[PDB]
C-alpha cells in the first residue's frame, strides 16, 4: 500500500516523526506564581480554595429542558391509547415511540449536574488538585488533576478565554461570575476521559482566593512558605450540606 | 581425513528410520501405555469430542427429519426413525455427557484438587479409558446396522435360494443308511442340485417352451468357482425398480426397533413388540456401560476416601465446587447403577428366556420396569445436571476476585437436592395410573425440590455483585449457563402441575424441557469449564475471536432450537413423532435452524481450538497469583503490578496524541491545493 | 570451499540484479523529492480566505461547541477505551427499553 | 533399536525384547549353560 | 546437554530464506529449559513517567501524551520440543533401571509442544466426520444428497406417476371448474412431444432423461 | 485427449424422489446478462451515493478546518450553503462520480453477480424458513472470494490520482480525470503497481461481501417470522436488517485498514527492525493476536465508516429493490412440489 | 463404471491438433510466469532447502514474485523464458497428442459407452508423454538455461538471447546435441508422472461428486481441483529433480552441487535438504498446473461441446 505516493503523506510522517523525537514527557515550566500568604495546609497537607453546595442551589425537580418532554408524553400516551387520528396498528406502534425516550434529556441534564466541582484543595507542592463532586445519587467521587490541564473559558463560555489576564472573580476574591473551565484529560474513578468542561457556581465561597486565581490560571504556585493544621476536623465520609 | 561413504542419502534415511522407531517407542509410552492422569484425561477428551460430534450428526439427522411434514428424510422409514432418536438419546446421555465429564475432568482435577498422587487405581483408570470405546462405537452404528441387511430394492429371492439347505434334505437322509440309498438314487431329477427361477417377466415368446429367469451375475459358475464371496453380490442393486411412495412400506420388520432411552415394557420387553436386534444391542450396551461406571466410581471414590491430603481429610467445604460436585455425583452414581444393571439384567432375560417379567398374563407388569427405569431416571439427570453448577461457581470466584456467597449452605443444598432425588421416581409416570396417594406423594416431592435450586440460583448472582469484576471469555460462558438453568427451572415447576402434565405428558413441551436442561445448561457449562482451564488442558493461551463467536453461536443456537420446541409443546406435539401435521411446520422448521446454528457453533469452537494451537501464546493468571485482595497492602501490591504489566504490554503502541494526530489527518484526498 | 555450513559462502548468495526503477523514472523522482521535502514542502488544499457569515477560526474551542459527545476515550498510555462513565450513561438508555 | 544399540544384551537374558534389527542374543539359540 | 556445530544456514541472520516470525521476534524458545529461570521483565520507566525526581519540581512538567515510541515485545511463545533429546531424557533401559524418580528437578518431563498440522486435522473434523456420515455413508439414503429432478414422463409407470392422466384431468371442464374454485391450483407442467416440460413458474428444474 | 489430464464424460441412469423443492436448482431468471445488469445498475446508484457523501464530508472537513464550527440553525444553514459553493466540492463531485461508476461497475455489481450466480438454487421453505442455513454458506464465501480483489486496481487508481497533485507540479502526471489517471497509468507504471501488497483491500472486501451477503441472506429467511406471526410492516424490518448488516460489516472489516494505517503511519522506532517488517499481514496477525482488541478499532468510525457503510446500506436497499435476494419457495406437498400425492390427503 | 463412458461422438485428429495447439498457447501464456517463478524457486534453495519451521516453511511464492517484480524488468521480464518455452511445450504436445491419437485409433472399444480400462489408458498415455519428453529435452533446457541466470551469478550465467541462438550456443559450446539430452530421462519421467496422475483421480472424484452430490455443475471444477492436488504432490520431485539437472552448467565451479544423473541429484539433495527438499514450491507448482489444466478444459471442453452440438447428439449423449 506504500507504493502509491502522497507528498501530505510524507509530511505527516515527517510531523510525526518529529513529534516524537522532540516532544517529550519532561517539559520544563515557566508560569510560576509566588503567594502573597504563608499558606496554612491542613492535616493531609492541602489548603481549601472553594467550596460550594451546588446541588442546594439548584432546581433539580422542575427543569426547563425536560419539563417540556416530560409533559408532553402523556399526550402521545393519550394518541397511542385513544387511536384519535384512526391510524394503522403499525402507525400506533411509531406513534408509541415518543414515551420511550423522554428520559434521555433528563437523564442528560442530571449527569450534567455531576460535573460541578463541589470542593477543590490544593496539596503540598501546588502541582495537582483535588475536585470532590456529588453524584445526584449522593456518591461521593474525588479526583486529583494536574495543575496544567486547566484552561479557563470565557464568561459567555463560547470561546475560551485567554489563559493569562482573565477576571473572572471581583475583587474581595468573590467570583465574578459562574465560570466553565476545560481540562484536557481527567482521571474520574481511574478512567481518563478528554476535553470535559467543568463548572464553579457563584454560590461558591473561594477561601483563600488568590492561589484560587492561580489555579484558575494554571501556573504552578511555590508552595514555600507552609504550616501544618493539626485539626481532624474531618470524618471519614462526612456528611455534608450537600446531598 | 575426509570419508566418502557412498550413500548420506542412507545416512540420513537411517536417521529417519530411527526417529520413527523412537517416535513409536515415545508414543506407547506417554499416549498408549501412560499412567499420567493428564494424558489419560487428553485422551479421554478427544475421544468425547469424536463422540460428541457423531451425536451431534445424529441430532442433524433427527432435525432434518422433522424439519418438514410428510418424511422427506426418512422417507417413511419409521424404525430407522425411531432407532436414529434412541441411539442419538444413548449417546449423548449414555455415551457423550458422562465420558466426556467423568473422564476428562475427574482425570484432570482429582490428583490436582484433591491433591492425590495419580488415581486410587491408576491400571483401572486407563483400562476405562481405553475401554469406553467400543461401547462408544457400538451404540453409534445401531442406526446404520440392522439384521435386515438386504435393501429395498435388493431383489433377496434371487441369493436366497441359495441359503435354504431344505433343497437337499432327502439325500441327508441315506448319508448314513446306505441299505436302499442306491434306491434314492433310482428316482427322477427335478430339483436335486439344481435351480430354476420361475420367469419373473411376462415374455410372451411362442417359441420359448422354458424362459430362464437365472440370475445373469451368476451365468457362469465357473467365475464362481473361487470367489470367496456370498451370493448376495447377484442380489445386491440388480434391478433399475423405485418406489417413491411414502405409501410403500421400506422395512416389513415392523418388530425390529428401538425403546428410546428408557425402556418400555412389554413392548421392549416382548420379541413379538420388539424383535431381535436393536433393542438387544442396546441392553448388551448398557451392561456394558454399567460395568464401567461402576469401574469408574471405584477408582474415583476409592481415592477421596484413603488418598486424601493431611488437611482435606473430612472438611469437603474446602475443596473446590466442581469436585465436590464430582464426589457427590459418584456417590450418587454408585448408587443407582446396581439398580440399573438388575433391571437391564430382568429385560435381557425376558426378551431372550421369556421369564414374563413384563407380562400382565400370569403375574408380570410393565409398571415395575417403569418403576425401575424411573428409579434409574431422575437421579441420572440430577446426577449428570450437577457438576455444571459447580464448574459455574469455580469460575465466577475467580473472575470476580470475591469469596462465594454461602459455600456451606451452596455444598448443603447439592447434598439435599441428591437425596431428594431419590424420590421423584413417580414424577415421571405420572401417566402410569398409579395409586392416588403415590401421585400425590410424587408431585408434592417434585414440587419441593425446587427448594434448593433457588438457594443455588440466589447464591450465585449474589455471588455475582459488590465484586471486582474482571471480565473474561469464562464469564460471558458462566452468564449464559445461569440464563439457561432460569428458564429451565420454571419449565420443570410448571411441567410439575398435575393438571398441565396431564396436558402435556410425553410431548414437545417434555423435549424441550429435557434438551434445555441437559443440551443448554450442562454442554454450556463444559464449554465455560474448558475455557476456564483452557490453559492447563492445552498448555496455550486461548484465540479471543474464535472463541468469543463460538460462544455467541452457542449460545444463540441453543435458545433457537428450544423456543420453537417449547412453543409446540404449548401446541402439544407428541414427542418422538416421525412427522406432524402441517400445523407444525413452522415451528419445527425454526426448531431445524436452531439447531443448524449450533452445527456452525460447534465448528466454530473447533475453528477456535484450531487457532489456539496455531497461536502458541503463553497464557498469564489475571490473578496474578493474588485471586483475593484480602488485605489493602495486596490490593495495592496488585494496582501497582497492573500498572507495569500494562505499561510494559502498551509499548510500542503510538503515543495518545500522535495517534490523535494521525486519526486526524487520516483523510488526505485533496482535489486542488494552493 | 563449499558444502561448508561453518562459514557462508558467496556460491550461496541468491540476489536478483536490480535493473531498473519498479515504477518509473517518474516514480524515483518523486521519491527522491519527497525523501529529500519530507515535512518541508507542505501544499495545503484551496480555502477562499474571507467567507462572510463565517468567523475566521483562531483557535480551538472548548468543548461546549461539540455537536455530539463522542463514547469511545483515549487514554494517555496509548489506550482506546470504551468503558466510559459517557459509555455508561448512553448504555442506561437503551438497556431500560 | 534399528541400528542404535541403546540396550545392552550383557543384562538381558532374552533379547529382542522390542523390535530391534541390532541385536543378537548372548545366548544363542543352539547355546546351552551345561554343568 | 550438549548441542551441535555451526552452520550458517542455520542462522536467520545470514539466511535470507528464513522468514521471521513477526509474534516470535524478541522470544527465541530454543532458549528455554526446564524449569526456566530467565528474567525478561521487571520495573521499567522513563516510558510515560520520567526516571528522574521531579516530585517538588515546580520548573518541570510531566506530560504522558508526547510518550516516545518504544520496541514492541512480543508474547512469549509456546516452547517446541527438541525430540531428540527428549527422547533420550524419556527413553527406558529396560530390566536394568530400578523404578524410582531421578532426584534432579531437570527430570520432570515438561510437555512442550512439537507439530501443529496434526491440530489442523481437528479443525476440520467437525466438517469431515459429518461427510463421513452423510457423504461417504451416504445416510440416510443414496438420493438425500444427489441433485433434485424429477422422474420423466410415464417413469417408471403411470402407476406412481400418471402424469398425462393428469393432463386430461387438467383438460375437462370439471377440472377447468376446480380452477375456477381457486382449490386446484393451476397445472404443474404441459406435455410437450412425449416429454413433460415443467414451466418455469413450477419452480422445479427440468425431470432427467432417461439415458 | 489434449493434456495430460481428462475429464471422461459418463452416461448414468435418472433419479426420482418424492419431493422436488427442497435443493439447489438454478432459477430461470438467475441468467448472466440480467444478473450483470442488475448488479451494474444498483453498484453503480449506491457507489455514485457513497462517493457524494464522501465528498460532501470531505469539504465539510476542509471547511471546519478553516472556519468555526456553526454557532445555531441558522449558522449551520449558511456553513452548508458556503461548503456547497466550493469549487473544490464541484470539481470532487465530478471525480468522484467517475471513480464511482468505476467502482459500482467493477465492485458492487461484480460482487452482486458473483452472489446471484452462487445462491440462485438455495430454495426456502413453503410455510417458514430455510432450514438447510449451512446449505449456501460454502458457497457465499467462494463467492465472496472471487470477487474479493477486483475493486484493488479501481482503489488504487483513485488514490494514486488523489496523491501526485500533493508533490509539486514538476513532477505531475497530469490525471485530468480519475478516468484520465486509470487510462493512463496501467500503461505508465505497470500493473504490478496497482496490486502490489493490496492485501488490506482484498481482505476488507472479502470481509465485508461475505459479512453483506451472509447477514443479509440469515436475517432474510430467519425474520420473516417478524412479518408473519406478528403483523408488521417488513419494510422498516427491512430497513432494520439492512442497518444491522451494515454496522457488522464495518466492524469486521474496519480491522484491515487499521492494521494497513498503522503498519503506513505508526511512527518509526530508529534503530530497529521494522515490527511488522514491511508485509502488514502480521499486522493482520497482530490484529489477530492483540490483546487490546480497541487498540486495532480506534477512529473506526471517524476514518471510514461514514464513508463506505451508507454506501453498503444504500447497496443492500437497491438489490432488495432489484429482487437479486429472491429465493425460489413451492409447496412440498402439492403438485409440484411432490411426487407421490398418496401421503398428502390420507 | 466401465460401461458408464459417454463417447457417442468422436472428434477428427486435425481438428483436435489445432485445439491442443490453441489452448496450450492460452494455458501456457496464462502460466508462463508462474512456471518462471517455479523455475526460479528452486534455483535459490538448491543448496538450502525449507529451514523454517511449522507454518513457515515452503517458499513464499508472494515473496518471490514481489523479488521478481522488484528486479526491474517488471512484468515485461515475466516472459523471457515463455519465449522459448512455448515452442516446447507446442512441440512435446503434438509429439504426445500424434501417439496417443494413433494408439486410442488402433485400440478404442467398439462400444462409444466402453472405453479403455484405466491401467491401459494410464499405459498408452505415459508411453506417449515420456516419447514427448525425451523429444524435447533440448528446448526444455534452453528455456530453463533463460530463466535460470537471474539468481545465477553473472560470471556463471550461460547467455541465451532466445531459441535458436541459445540452440546455436549449446551445440558449439557444450559439445553438441548430446548435452541437449542431458536430463532427457528426467523430463520424460516427469511427463510420464503426469501423463497418469491425473486422469484417474479426477474420474474417480467426478465419479464420487456424481452418486453423492448428482450430475452438479461444480462436479467437474472440483473434481480438476483434486485432480490437480493430487498430480502436483506425485510428479513435485520428480519436476524438482528434471530442473536442477537441466539446469547444471557446464562449468563444475559454476554449479553449487555438482550432478552425475538423477542418483547422484537425489542423493546430495537428500544429504544437504532432506526429504522435504522435493516439496519445494509446491504451492506455485500446484497454482500454475491448476490455472493450466482449469484453461485447457474450459477451452477445449467448450469447443468440443460446440462440435458435438453441431453433430447433432442427444442432450443425453452430449
Ligand atoms: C439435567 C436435566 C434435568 C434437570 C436439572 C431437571 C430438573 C427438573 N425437572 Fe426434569 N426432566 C429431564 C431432565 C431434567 N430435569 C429429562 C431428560 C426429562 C424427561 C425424561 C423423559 O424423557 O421422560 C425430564 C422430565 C420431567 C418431568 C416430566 C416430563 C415427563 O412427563 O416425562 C417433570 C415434571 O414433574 C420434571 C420436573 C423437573 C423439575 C420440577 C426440576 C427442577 O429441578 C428444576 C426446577 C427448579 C427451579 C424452579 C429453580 C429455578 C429458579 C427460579 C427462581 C426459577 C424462577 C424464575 C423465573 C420465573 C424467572 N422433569
Ligand atoms: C445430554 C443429552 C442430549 C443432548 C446434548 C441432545 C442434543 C440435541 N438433541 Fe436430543 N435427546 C436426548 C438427549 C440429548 N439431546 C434424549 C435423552 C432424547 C430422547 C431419547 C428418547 O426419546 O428416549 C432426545 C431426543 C431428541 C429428539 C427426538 C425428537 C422427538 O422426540 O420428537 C430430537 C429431534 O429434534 C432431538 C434433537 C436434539 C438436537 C437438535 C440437539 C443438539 O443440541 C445437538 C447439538 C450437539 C451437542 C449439544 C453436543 C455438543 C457437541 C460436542 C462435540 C461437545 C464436545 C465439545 C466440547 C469439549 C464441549 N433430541
Ligand atoms: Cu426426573
Ligand atoms: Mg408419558
Amino acid at each position: 500500500l506504500n507504493h502509491v505516493q502522497n507528498m501530505l503523506e510524507e509530511n505527516l510522517k515527517y510531523d510525526a516523526q518529529k513529534y516524537n523525537d522532540e516532544v517529550a514527557v519532561i517539559q520544563k515550566t515557566s508560569r510560576i506564581y509566588k503567594p502573597t500568604y504563608t499558606i496554612e495546609f491542613n492535616r493531609e497537607g492541602e489548603v481549601l480554595v472553594y467550596s460550594a453546595d451546588p446541588i442546594k442551589n439548584s432546581v433539580v425537580y422542575f427543569k426547563y429542558p425536560y419539563v417540556l418532554y416530560e409533559a408532553a408524553i402523556p399526550l402521545f400516551i393519550w394518541a397511542w391509547i385513544y387511536n384519535p387520528l384512526e391510524l394503522s396498528k403499525n402507525a400506533v406502534n411509531s406513534l408509541l415511540i415518543y414515551p420511550n425516550i423522554a428520559w434521555i434529556p433528563r437523564m442528560w441534564y442530571w449527569r450534567s449536574l455531576q460535573y460541578k466541582i463541589q470542593k477543590m484543595y490544593l496539596l503540598r507542592g501546588g502541582k495537582v488538585a483535588k475536585i470532590e463532586t456529588q453524584s445526584l445519587a449522593g456518591d461521593r467521587f474525588t479526583s486529583w488533576v494536574e495543575t496544567y490541564q486547566f484552561h479557563p473559558l470565557t464568561q459567555d463560555q463560547k470561546n475560551f478565554d485567554n489563559q493569562d489576564n482573565a477576571e473572572f472573580l471581583e475583587d474581595e476574591g468573590q467570583l465574578k461570575y459562574e465560570l466553565g473551565v476545560q481540562l484536557d484529560n481527567l482521571q474520574e474513578m481511574g478512567t481518563t476521559s478528554q476535553d470535559i468542561v467543568i463548572n464553579f457556581m457563584k454560590e461558591g465561597t473561594v477561601h483563600h482566593p488568590e492561589l484560587f486565581e492561580a489555579i484558575v490560571k494554571g501556573y504552578n504556585i511555590d508552595t514555600s512558605d507552609y504550616v501544618i493544621n493539626t485539626a481532624n476536623n474531618l470524618r471519614a465520609r462526612e456528611g455534608n450540606h450537600n446531598h | 581425513v575426509s570419508v566418502n561413504n557412498y550413500f548420506y542419502y542412507l545416512d540420513r534415511i537411517k536417521k529417519l528410520f530411527t526417529y520413527l522407531n523412537d517416535l513409536r517407542k515415545h508414543i506407547l509410552k506417554k499416549y498408549v501405555y501412560t499412567i499420567n492422569h493428564k494424558r489419560i484425561a487428553i485422551n479421554y477428551l478427544y475421544f468425547s469430542m469424536v463422540t460428541g460430534l457423531s451425536g451431534a450428526a445424529l441430532a442433524t439427522m433427527i432435525r432434518l427429519e422433522l424439519a418438514h411434514p410428510g418424511s422427506p428424510f426418512f422417507k417413511g422409514d419409521s424404525l430407522r426413525y425411531l432407532q436414529v432418536v434412541t441411539a442419538h438419546g444413548l449417546i449423548m446421555v449414555f455415551f457423550v455427557v458422562v465420558p466426556i465429564l467423568f473422564g476428562g475432568f475427574a482425570n484432570f482435577l482429582i490428583p490436582y484438587h484433591v491433591g492425590s498422587k495419580d488415581v486410587a487405581y491408576p491400571r483401572l483408570n486407563s483400562i476405562g479409558f481405553w475401554i469406553q470405546p467400543c461401547g462408544y462405537i457400538l451404540l453409534a452404528k445401531i442406526g446404520f446396522l440392522r439384521p435386515q441387511f438386504w435393501r429395498y430394492y435388493d431383489k433377496t429371492s434371487f441369493s436366497f435360494p441359495f441359503l435354504e439347505k431344505m433343497k437337499y434334505n432327502q439325500y441327508k437322509e441315506y448319508k448314513n443308511d446306505y441299505l436302499f440309498y442306491l434306491d434314492f438314487l433310482k428316482k427322477e431329477i427335478t430339483d436335486d442340485h439344481s435351480f430354476f427361477w420361475k420367469a419373473r417377466k411376462v415374455i410372451k415368446l411362442p417359441q420359448y417352451s422354458v424362459f430362464s429367469f437365472v440370475p445373469l451375475k451368476l451365468m457362469m459358475w465357473k467365475t464362481m468357482i473361487n470367489y470367496p464371496e456370498s451370493f448376495w453380490y447377484a442380489a445386491s442393486r440388480v434391478v433399475q425398480s423405485r418406489r417413491k411412495k411414502v405409501f410403500v412400506t421400506k422395512c416389513s420388520a415392523r418388530t425390529l426397533t428401538t425403546a428410546g432411552w428408557t425402556f418400555i415394557t412389554p413392548f421392549s420387553s416382548n420379541i413379538k413388540y420388539t424383535g431381535v436386534g436393536s433393542q438387544d444391542i442396546l441392553i448388551l450396551s448398557v451392561v456394558f456401560a454399567g460395568i464401567s461406571t461402576t469401574i469408574s466410581f471405584t477408582n474415583l471414590l476409592i481415592t477421596r476416601r484413603t488418598l486424601a491430603m493431611p488437611g482435606l481429610r473430612h472438611r469437603r467445604v474446602l475443596m473446590p465446587f466442581v469436585t465436590i460436585s464430582i464426589f457427590l455425583t459418584l456417590r450418587m452414581l454408585a448408587t443407582i447403577t446396581p439398580v440399573l444393571g438388575a433391571a437391564v439384567i430382568m429385560m435381557a432375560f425376558d426378551r431372550h428366556w421369556q421369564t414374563t417379567f413384563f407380562e400382565y398374563a400370569y403375574g408380570g407388569d410393565p409398571i415395575l420396569s417403569q418403576h425401575l427405569f424411573w428409579f434409574f431416571g431422575h437421579p441420572e439427570v440430577y446426577v449428570l445436571i450437577i457438576p455444571t453448577f459447580g464448574f459455574i461457581n469455580m469460575i465466577v470466584p475467580h473472575n470476580n476476585t470475591r469469596r462465594v456467597a454461602s459455600k456451606h449452605h451452596m455444598i448443603w443444598a447439592i447434598y439435599v437436592m441428591a437425596y431428594m432425588g431419590y424420590l421423584v421416581w413417580g414424577h415421571h409416570m405420572y401417566l402410569v395410573g398409579l395409586d392416588h396417594r403415590s401421585r400425590t406423594m410424587y408431585s408434592t416431592i417434585t414440587i419441593m425440590i425446587s427448594m434448593p435450586a433457588t438457594i443455588k440460583v440466589v447464591n450465585w448472582t449474589l455471588s455475582l455483585v459488590n465484586g471486582a469484576l474482571k471480565i473474561d471469555l469464562p464469564f460471558l460462558f458462566s452468564m449464559s449457563f445461569l440464563l439457561l438453568f432460569l428458564v429451565a427451572g420454571f419449565t420443570g415447576m410448571w411441567l410439575s402441575h398435575v393438571s398441565l402434565n396431564v396436558s402435556m405428558h410425553d410431548t414437545f413441551y417434555v423435549v424441550a424441557h429435557f434438551h434445555i436442561m441437559l443440551s443448554g445448561a450442562a454442554m454450556t457449562g463444559i464449554f465455560s469449564g474448558i475455557y476456564y482451564y483452557f490453559n492447563a488442558l492445552f498448555g496455550v493461551k486461548y484465540s479471543r475471536m474464535f472463541g468469543y463467536m463460538h460462544l455467541i453461536y452457542y449460545s444463540g443456537g441453543q435458545w433457537v432450537a428450544f423456543v420453537p420446541l417449547f412453543y409446540l409443546g404449548f401446541s402439544g406435539m407428541p414427542r418422538r413423532i416421525h412427522d406432524y401435521p402441517v400445523v407444525f411446520m413452522g415451528w419445527h422448521s425454526m426448531s431445524t435452524t436452531g439447531h443448524f446454528i449450533t452445527l456452525v457453533g460447534i465448528i466454530f469452537f473447533f475453528l477456535m481450538m484450531f487457532d489456539s494451537h496455531i497461536e502458541r501464546r503463553a497464557s498469564t493468571s489475571t490473578t496474578l497469583g493474588l485471586p483475593r485482595w484480602y488485605k489493602r497492602i495486596s490490593y495495592y501490591i496488585f494496582k501497582i503490578r497492573y500498572l507495569q504489566h500494562t505499561k510494559s504490554k502498551m509499548n510500542g503502541i503510538p503515543g495518545s496524541t500522535v495517534r490523535l494526530m494521525l486519526i486526524n489527518r487520516h483523510f488526505v484526498e485533496y482535489e486542488v491545493y494552493e | 570451499d563449499q558444502l561448508d555450513f561453518s562459514h557462508f559462502d558467496k556460491a550461496f548468495e541468491n540476489k536478483y540484479d536490480i535493473v531498473a526503477p519498479e515504477f518509473g523514472d517518474l516514480h524515483q523522482k518523486r521519491a527522491e523529492f519527497i525523501a529529500k521535502n519530507q515535512g518541508t514542502y507542505r501544499p495545503v488544499p484551496l480555502v477562499p480566505n474571507n467567507i462572510k457569515g463565517l468567523i475566521p477560526k483562531t483557535c480551538r474551542l472548548p468543548a461546549t461547541r461539540n455537536w455530539y459527545r463522542r463514547t469511545s476515550s483515549f487514554e494517555r498510555n496509548g489506550f482506546f477505551n470504551i468503558h466510559t462513565p459517557v459509555l455508561n450513561t448512553k448504555m442506561i438508555p437503551w438497556l431500560l427499553f | 533399536c534399528i541400528y542404535q544399540a541403546y540396550q545392552n544384551p550383557l543384562r538381558h537374558i532374552n533379547t529382542g525384547h522390542n523390535p530391534n534389527n541390532v541385536y543378537e542374543d548372548i545366548v544363542m539359540l543352539g547355546d546351552y549353560p551345561v554343568q | 546437554h550438549h548441542h551441535h556445530e555451526y552452520d550458517w544456514r542455520d542462522d536467520p541472520k545470514v539466511n535470507k530464506d528464513i522468514e521471521e516470525d513477526i509474534r516470535d521476534r524478541g522470544w527465541h524458545p530454543e532458549t528455554y529449559d526446564f524449569p526456566y529461570t530467565k528474567k525478561h521483565d521487571d520495573w521499567v520507566f522513563d516510558v510515560t513517567m520520567p526516571s528522574q525526581n521531579y516530585q517538588t519540581d515546580l520548573t518541570v512538567n510531566i506530560h504522558p501524551e508526547n510518550k516516545k515510541m518504544h520496541v514492541m515485545k512480543q508474547v512469549m511463545r509456546q516452547s517446541y520440543w527438541d525430540a531428540e533429546h527428549d527422547m533420550a531424557h524419556e527413553y527406558d533401559y529396560e530390566s536394568e533401571d530400578l523404578d524410582f524418580q531421578c532426584e534432579s528437578f531437570k527430570s520432570q518431563h515438561f510437555r512442550k509442544k512439537g507439530p501443529i498440522s496434526q491440530y489442523l486435522i481437528l479443525g476440520l473434523l467437525p466438517i469431515l466426520y459429518f461427510g463421513t456420515e452423510f457423504f461417504y455413508n451416504h445416510y440416510p439414503d443414496e438420493d438425500y444428497w444427489r441433485v433434485a429432478h424429477p422422474p420423466p414422463l410415464d417413469y417408471p409407470d403411470t402407476d406412481d406417476t400418471d402424469d398425462t392422466e393428469t393432463f386430461k384431468d387438467y383438460k375437462s371442464f370439471t377440472g377447468r371448474r376446480m380452477v375456477d374454485t381457486g382449490i386446484v391450483d393451476p397445472l404443474w407442467y404441459d406435455i410437450r412431444e412425449g416429454k413433460k416440460v415443467y414451466y418455469d413458474w413450477a419452480g422445479v428444474n427440468q425431470p432427467m432423461e432417461d439415458i | 485427449m489434449f493434456f495430460e489430464l481428462e475429464d471422461i464424460k459418463r452416461r448414468h441412469s435418472l433419479y426420482w424422489d418424492i419431493y422436488n423443492v427442497q435443493g439447489w436448482v438454478r432459477r430461470p431468471d438467475s441468467t448472466l446478462y440480467n444478473n450483470v445488469k442488475r448488479g451494474v445498475t444498483a453498484g453503480v446508484v449506491a457507489s455514485l451515493v457513497q462517493e457524494n457523501i464522501t465528498a460532501l464530508v470531505e469539504n465539510c472537513k476542509l471547511l471546519a478546518t478553516k472556519y468555526e464550527k456553526p454557532q445555531n440553525l441558522r449558522q449551520a444553514a449558511t456553513f452548508m450553503k458556503e461548503v456547497f459553493k466550493l469549487e473544490n466540492y464541484r470539481k470532487a463531485v465530478w471525480n468522484r462520480s467517475q471513480y464511482a461508476l468505476c467502482i459500482g461497475t467493477f465492485d458492487i455489481g461484480a460482487r452482486l453477480a458473483t452472489f446471484r450466480w452462487l445462491n440462485n438454487g438455495w430454495q426456502r421453505v413453503f410455510a417458514g424458513f430455510e432450514f438447510n442455513f449451512v446449505r449456501k454458506i460454502p458457497t457465499t464465501m467462494l463467492a465472496a472470494l472471487f470477487t474479493a480483489p477486483f475493486s484493488v486496481p479501481f482503489e488504487l487508481a483513485r488514490m494514486a490520482y488523489y496523491g501526485d497533485k500533493t508533490f509539486p507540479k514538476e513532477l505531475q502526471r497530469g490525471y485530468s480525470s480519475y478516468l484520465s489517471a486509470l487510462a493512463r497509468i496501467p500503461f505508465e507504471e505497470g500493473p504490478y503497481f496497482l496490486f502490489k501488497n493490496s492485501f488490506p483491500l482484498i481482505i476488507r472486501n472479502f470481509f465485508q461481501t461475505f459479512t453483506l451477503f451472509y447477514t443479509y441472506d440469515f436475517l432474510k429467511d430467519k425474520a420473516s417470522f417478524a412479518w408473519r406471526v406478528g403483523e408488521q410492516n417488513e419494510y422498516a424490518c427491512k430497513m432494520i436488517i439492512a442497518g444491522i448488516s451494515t454496522y457488522l460489516a464495518a466492524v469486521f472489516s474496519y480491522p484491515w485498514m487499521v492494521t494497513r494505517e498503522m503498519v503506513d503511519f505508526w511512527p518509526k522506532v530508529p534503530g530497529a527492525p521494522c515490527t511488522f517488517n514491511g508485509n502488514y499481514r502480521k499486522a493482520a496477525v497482530w490484529i489477530w493476536y492483540h490483546e487490546f482488541s480497541g487498540n486495532y478499532f480506534a477512529g473506526f468510525f471517524t476514518k471510514y465508516f461514514w464513508k463506505a457503510s451508507p454506501g453498503m446500506f444504500l447497496t443492500l436497499m437497491l438489490a432488495d429493490k432489484v429482487g437479486l435476494f429472491d429465493q425460489t419457495t413451492v409447496d412440498n406437498f402439492g403438485g409440484a412440489g411432490n411426487n407421490s400425492w398418496e401421503d398428502t390427503f390420507v | 463404471m466401465n460401461y458408464s463412458y459417454k463417447r457417442y461422438w468422436e472428434p477428427s485428429t486435425a481438428e483436435v491438433i489445432g485445439l491442443s495447439l490453441s489452448v496450450n498457447t492460452i494455458s501456457a501464456a496464462l502460466t508462463y510466469p508462474i512456471e518462471f517463478v517455479k523455475v526460479r524457486s528452486q534455483i535459490r534453495t538448491e543448496g538450502v532447502g525449507i529451514r523454517s519451521k511449522n507454518l513457515y516453511m515452503g517458499i513464499n511464492p508472494n515473496k518471490v514474485f514481489r523479488e521478481i517484480h522488484a528486479t526491474g524488468n517488471g512484468l515485461r521480464g515475466f516472459y523471457q523464458g515463455f519465449e522459448s518455452h512455448l515452442i516446447g511445450r507446442l512441440s512435446y504436445l503434438f509429439i504426445r497428442n500424434l501417439t496417443y491419437k494413433i494408439i486410442y485409433d488402433r485400440t478404442k472399444p467398439v462400444k462409444a459407452h466402453n472405453d479403455l480400462s484405466h491401467r491401459e489408458k494410464g499405459v498408452i498415455a505415459g508411453f506417449a508423454g515420456g516419447l514427448a519428453a525425451f523429444l524435447t529435452s533440448p528446448a526444455d533446457l534452453v528455456n530453463t538455461r533463460t530463466i535460470a541466470e537471474g539468481g545465477k551469478p553473472k560470471e556463471w550465467r550461460w547467455g541465451y538471447k532466445g531459441l535458436m541462438d541459445g540452440i546455436n550456443k549449446i551445440a558449439a559450446t557444450e559439445g553438441g546435441n548430446a548435452a541437449l539430452f542431458r536430463g532427457s530421462y528426467a523430463n520424460v519421467l516427469r511427463a510420464v508422472i503426469l501423463n497418469i496422475s491425473l486422469t484417474g483421480p479426477f474420474d474417480y472424484l467426478n465419479e464420487k461428486i456424481w452418486i453423492t452430490f448428482g450430475d452438479m455443475t461444480w462436479n467437474k471444477y472440483a473434481a480438476l481441483l483434486w485432480a490437480s492436488f493430487w498430480g502436483s504432490v506425485a510428479t513435485l520431485p520428480f519436476d524438482n529433480i528434471r530442473t536442477r539437472l537441466y539446469a547444471q552448467n557446464a562449468d563444475p565451479t559454476k554449479n553449487r552441487l555438482t550432478y552425475s544423473g538423477w542418483a547422484d541429484a537425489a542423493k546430495k539433495l537428500i544429504q544437504h535438504e532432506g526429504i522435504s527438499g522435493f516439496y519445494v514450491g509446491f504451492y506455485a507448482f500446484y497454482i500454475r498446473t491448476f490455472l493450466y489444466a482449469w484453461t485447457t478444459v474450459f477451452i477445449t471442453d467448450k469447443i468440443t461441446s460446440d462440435w458435438k452440438r453441431k453433430a447433432g447428439l442427444k442432450e443425453w449423449q452430449i
